[PDB]
RNA sequence: UCCCUCAGGAUAGCAGAAGCUCGUAUCAGUUUUAUGAGGUAAAGCGAAUGAUUAGAGGUUCCGGGGUCGAAAUGACCUUGACCUAUUCUCAAACUUUAAAUAUGUAAGAAGUCCUUGUUACUUAAUUGAACGUGGACAUUUGAAUGAAGAGCUUUUAGUGGGCC
RNA sequence: CAAAAGGUGUUAGUUCAUCUAGACAGCCGGACGGUGGCCAUGGAAGUCGGAAUCCGCUAAGGAGUGUGUAACAACUCACCGG
RNA sequence: GGCUCAUGGAGAACAGAAAUCUCCAGUAGAACAAAAGGGUAAAAGCCCCCUUGAUUUUGAUUUUCAGUGUGAAUACAAACC
RNA sequence: GGUUGCGGCCAUAUCUACCAGAAAGCACCGUUUCCCGUCCGAUCAACUGUAGUUAAGCUGGUAAGAGCCUGACCGAGUAGUGUAGUGGGUGACCAUACGCGAAACUCAGGUGCUGCAAUCU
RNA sequence: AGCGCCGUGGCGCAGUGGGAAGCGCGCAGGGCUCAUAACCCUGAUGUCCUCGGAUCGAAACCGAGCGGCGCUACCA
């Protein structure tokens, strides 16, 4: 007897934002500004390398856009880093990082640009992008879509963007949000950032807290005690990731066990579908005749 | 059912508020340091009124607030004070609670006669597990009609934890 | 005050008491609901209306002088509670006027036609051809002290003004038959001042909260 | 005084639309410009850069120029007894295709498939067109529709 | 004393001999045009008169 | 348009004359077809801003007081603040909606389609972009009607109080 | 140049009401008993009003339309009728 | 880069209409140096970090318009940030 | 058909109340050594995918719902307006001729559709 | 309306370096006198006109707004 604060007035002239704005999904102040291309370059179609963390996936896609909507040149998730030997920390800086290398060696083979720009064969951990060769082609520029996650130093989102740039693609950065940028003096110690590309920041954890509390070593790693994983082999198991992704990124989708129709059949069973205008006409009159005879 | 309605304390907020800057408040300041463990905030004067006796931007006030079994210790601890005895005021809408202790010697502090007594405001924030969706930066939304913590739930908890009564 | 002939016509656009003007003298006519104005629908069937059948601006002046006059012949012949006048022209229009001064002041304000930008004079009632001035509603009994009541309104009124005994239920834009036909069933309620109607839309538990004698 | 300023008489026009406010949606800057394409002119008053003068508000030009964020338009402005030949330069949200010169483009082609299809085959194309011709002799029939004899109403109050 | 402004006749004198249309050349003005798209499109026809000179056999 | 300009001038327009380049053009104080722009007339206020008349309902927690057992965080009111659903009438400097008349642009050889050439611009690229080479489609040459010749230039008169 | 407002001047028209005695006319029989109808008061009795409102033989007559009185009474209007 | 403003609602010692604290609603009803209008909601607003594009070179363009000037503005280009 | 990531148009998509959701996915959720940010690991950061969960989110459905979007010979050829007359009228204004033609209101329907990539009993 | 001077206790005012409010009149209460006046003592009464800012310091210093006083102008 106070508000009303929902009157019909507010919502005839409430206008409502983009979808995904209500979804809260997309920052378009920021996908104006990525998206948009100089005029001067008519069609060429401005390619982003969108990397998105949901709990336990890293998805990390090459999109560009057309007037109808996003389309993919290449796509890949932390899930199917298993294949290449990285089972257990499928959403951590290591994870990222693989994911990176494969996104960017998945586009390079399908371009025919595998050959030149291979990228960096020996990681020192070093802030670097892809030099264009003289006398031939120029790199991938592909620009990073992060959506609505903070530019903070040590964020996984940047360890995709290093695994990118390793992975031969020419994504434009600086040092600045990097693990191990110290703060103080204006340089970045490869160490840290060589450490949590090859999940040294974990396997640093795993001996501390092997040590320490080891029904809380039960709790978390209860994976890689079961895989007879110890805290020493996951550098040289995310070498042979590496190595594995740089040899074979052949884009392999499943079996499809029940294909698409049979999924449709079974998905449609329990959905629960619209009335109709004789359904409503009975369901009223039901409604009134409920109230007409004193109940 | 309700498998995940557990409905813990989301807050303690411990305000106290003077109209003076200077010896008094950084006494107070140190006084909310001991009791919680944490260097508080002190709050700044929005607007001059010049009856209390307080100009804008002259520091007045000082809180902190403390979250988990810590928050848990210091609302038994203010709880014993007030006898486990709070009016069916003192209770939101929306399902939160507080009250105020005078002479801060209480809850098993020492006098401290270097700094003195004050008084604070205890607003004990109450929620269900599962609220980040409203706080979280990607894709905002409301609880739902069930998820709202509301003044009866919050009563009817006050009472089964605790051991309390609610006098009216 | 000038003659009622200076402002006749609608020759300036409306020109309202707004936060322009900011300084206007207050109309002359304050009450515009008179006799019986807490009556049930049902207690007046009969309306008639005064409607102008010509185009031109109406003093407040004019207005409350015919609403006197109406007013105290139906109370005088009839009975102050036989029925509801109400005044349907609420004057907004403001007239203007340049008052030539003797003198030019210790401001040095201005001869004839230099600055004639004129000072808010009173207030007029913009009315249109075949738009009411006058609603009344009382029994079918009467009919003629409310008649003779219009009439002698409208000699105050400049321009033509006719006299229509309309075929409506009260102040209600329902028919006389067919209101009774909604009357009959639980189709209608009432405030006190008018009436709600049962609309065949909204929340049906929150319509069925009032006209239970619908759904009967 | 009189006001002669650039954005003046030009409330209602810059005035964004109701419940369009807020953003530009995405399509007007994925939209290609290309010269000789011929583009209206109407501002986005949300957008306050390369905006044009409310003159040029509702004017079709053809783009001369293409640079960064921008176009470049020539429009006909008349001034006394002569057009002169207007260049603006305008941001990329205050300027649209024309499907005045897109319903063209297309029946060029139509024509082209008409007469390339009709060129080996019996002929009786006539590519040009004809405006709303007198309507050809058809026979009404009353075969249930004996005419309604209508009269004109007589007059009465509401 | 005087009047200040009036656009009556201004038509009639203007339509008497003129209004006209600015006659539309072909190879439009190339001024006002992106110069390091004029730098280079020189760059280009010289390139196309040389390829034409090379053709004349 | 500018001027210590307002009884004057320069300026552009309207005007005359001298012609000139060519020979029915792709021009037109016009319509049609297609595609823009508009916020005026009308309309609207149980749609926002502002104005504005009338009751009904809730008031309950709250500004005016007891009528009352001194006394009721109270039974009956006038009550102010309001909220709810209705109601009468309005807006040059309100508005969702929104004309008529006027108004932009297009309706093709400087066109379309298919190959291919340079370029220091741009592209991840052998992709483009601008301009072309070489071919192909002139009966309907891509709406109506008109066309008195169409375009071009120089120079200079008067006028710059107007009025209906 | 003429306005509002008026005319049983005259013409046409709109709606409702009356007619086998209409009814209008246009003259003349009555306008009543109960009843001194309640309260207001020296007084109000048909007519100070708050208001009620029935009957009798009834052709019809208000438990009263105007003169008249301290208050009545009376003459007279609807209302019907030779 | 983080956040959401007016106002209202329910609440916490002194503290009340107004000092500070917490939650709920909140399409802008706030704010943006001024006049007024337009514009703006993960901002153009409020809080925080770093700077000096308030820079150099001259040209084209729009409004006023004689298509002169002045003022203001636009869009590039070449440098340096 | 389900879900996710990125989207196009930007309410047929929003609002209000309720009631469902197998799979997977999303989520909530767990921990604080490290990077990192806080007065508070609440938000932000890193770790785990383990300890639990569909109650919330999210998706879908329901309602003579609000709102919005459609359509109509609905109102209405009304209001208005271009053109014309030595039409009418003291005037205000109005009728007719040739054209163009709304807004409200009423009633009927509707309640997102679609692009790419991957996944899913 | 403009021009000039102003705004602090009930009245009239001072006030300054910015840290922090006094002077006279009155007002209330004492003393003196036989008593009244004169006289001598005490006290009490403050949104320093207002909203902002410069500032660690303002009532003063800057800005804007409000109010007050006096003069000039003004003869139907």
């Amino acid at each position: 007897f106070q508000k009303d604060a929902k009157s019909s007035a507010y919502s005839s002239r409430f206008q409502t934002p983009f979808r995904r704005r209500r979804e809260g999904k997309t920052d378009y102040y920021q996908r104006k500004r990525l998206v948009t291309q100089h005029k001067a370059k008519y069609n060429t179609p401005k390619y982003r390398l969108v990397v998105r963390f949901t709990n336990k996936d890293i998805i990390c896609q090459i999109i560009s856009s057309t007037i109808t909507g996003d389309v993919v040149l290449a796509a890949a998730y932390s899930h199917e880093l298993p294949r290449y030997g990285i089972t257990h920390g499928l959403t951590n800086w290591a994870a990222a990082y693989a994911t990176g290398l494969l996104i960017a060696r998945r586009t390079l083979q399908k371009l025919g640009l595998d050959e030149t720009y291979k990228g960096v064969e020996e990681v020192e951990g070093e802030y670097e992008l892809t030099e264009a060769v003289e006398d031939g082609p120029r790199p991938f520029k592909v620009f990073l879509d992060i959506g609505l996650q903070r530019t903070t130093t040590g964020a996984r989102v940047f360890g995709a963007l290093k695994g990118a740039s390793d992975g031969g693609l020419y994504v434009p950065h600086s040092e600045n949000r990097f693990p191990g940028w110290d703060f103080e003096t204006e340089e970045i110690d490869p160490e840290l950032l060589r450490s949590y590309i090859f999940g040294g920041h974990v396997s640093q954890y795993m001996e501390e807290l092997a040590d320490d509390d080891e029904e809380r070593f039960s709790e978390l790693f209860k994976g890689y005690l079961a895989d007879d994983i110890d805290a020493d082999s996951l550098e040289d198991i995310y070498t042979s990731a590496h190595e594995a992704i740089r040899a074979d990124p052949a884009f392999k989708p499943t079996e499809k066990k029940f294909t698409k129709e049979q999924y449709a059949a079974e998905s449609k069973k329990y959905r629960q579908t619209k009335l109709s205008k004789e359904e409503r006409a009975a369901r009223v009159a039901a409604k009134i005749a409920a109230l007409a005879g004193q109940q | 059912q309700n498998p995940m309605r557990d409905l813990k304390i989301e807050k303690l907020v411990l305000n106290i508020s003077v109209g003076e800057s200077g010896d008094r408040l950084t006494r107070a300041s140190k006084v909310l340091e001991q009791l919680s463990g944490q260097t508080p905030v002190q709050s700044k004067a929005r607007y001059t009124v010049r009856t209390f006796g307080i100009r804008r931007n002259e520091k007045i006030a000082v809180h902190v607030t403390v979250r988990g079994p810590k928050a848990e210790e210091i609302l038994e601890r203010g709880l014993k004070v007030k006898e486990y005895q709070l009016r069916d005021r003192n209770f939101s809408a929306t399902g939160n609670f507080g009250f105020g202790i005078d002479e801060h010697i209480d809850l098993g502090i020492k006098y401290d006669p270097s700094i003195g007594i004050f008084g604070m405001d205890f607003y004990v924030v109450m929620n269900r597990p599962g609220a980040r969706v409203t706080r979280r930066k990607r894709c905002k939304g409301t609880v739902g009609n069930s998820h709202k913590t509301t003044k009866e739930d919050t009563v009817s908890w006050f009472k089964q934890k605790y051991d309390a009564d609610v006098l009216d | 005050r000038r003659p009622a002939r200076c402002y006749r016509y609608q020759k300036n656009k409306p020109y309202p008491k707004s936060r322009y003007n900011r300084a206007v003298p207050d109309s002359k006519i304050r009450i515009y609901d008179l006799g019986k104005k807490k009556a049930t629908v049902d207690e007046f069937p009969l309306c008639v209306h005064l409607v102008s059948n010509e185009l031109e601006q109406l003093s407040s002046e004019a207005l409350e002088a015919a609403r006197i006059c109406a007013n105290k012949y139906m109370t005088t012949v009839s009975g102050r509670d036989a029925f509801h006048l109400r005044v349907r022209v609420h004057p907004f229009h403001v007239l203007r006027i340049n008052k030539m001064l003797s003198c030019a002041g210790a401001d040095r304000l201005q001869q004839g036609m230099r600055g004639a930008w004129g000072k808010p004079h009173g207030l007029a009632a913009r009315v249109d051809i075949g738009q009411i001035i006058f609603s009344v509603r009382t029994k079918d009994s009467n009919k003629d002290v409310v008649v003779e009541g219009l009439r002698r309104a409208r000699y105050k009124f400049p321009g033509q003004q006719k006299i229509i005994l309309s075929k409506k239920w009260g102040f209600t834009n329902l028919d006389r038959p067919e209101y009774l036909k909604k009357r009959e069933a639980g189709e209608v309620k009432d405030d006190g001042a008018f009436v709600k109607f049962l609309s065949k839309k909204g929340s049906l538990e929150n319509n069925i909260r009032e006209f239970p004698e619908y759904f009967a | 005084g009189k006001s002669h300023g650039y954005r003046s008489r030009t409330r209602y026009m810059f005035q964004r639309d109701f419940r369009k406010h807020g953003a530009v949606h995405l399509s007007t800057y994925l939209k290609v410009y290309k010269v000789g394409d011929i583009v209206d002119i109407k501002a986005n008053g949300s957008i306050q850069k390369g905006m044009p003068h409310k003159f040029y508000q509702g004017k079709t030009g053809v783009v001369y120029n293409v640079t960064k964020s921008s176009v470049g338009v020539i429009i006909n402005k008349m001034v006394g007894n002569r057009y002169l030949e207007k260049r603006l330069n305008l941001r990329v949200e205050h300027i649209k295709h024309s499907k005045c010169r897109q319903e063209f483009l297309e029946r060029v082609k139509a024509n082209a498939a008409k007469r390339a299809e009709a060129k080996a085959q019996g002929v009786a194309v006539q590519l040009k067109r004809q405006p709303a011709q007198p309507r050809e002799s058809r026979i009404v029939s009353t075969e249930g529709n004996v005419p309604q004899t209508l009269a004109p109403v007589p007059y009465e109050t509401f | 004393k005087s009047k200040n402004h009036t656009a009556h006749n201004q038509t009639r004198k203007a339509h008497r001999n003129g209004i006209k249309k600015p006659k539309t050349y072909k190879y439009p003005s190339l001024k006002g045009v992106d110069p390091k798209f004029r730098r280079n499109h020189k760059h280009a026809l010289h390139g196309t008169a040389k390829a034409l000179a090379a053709a004349k056999k």
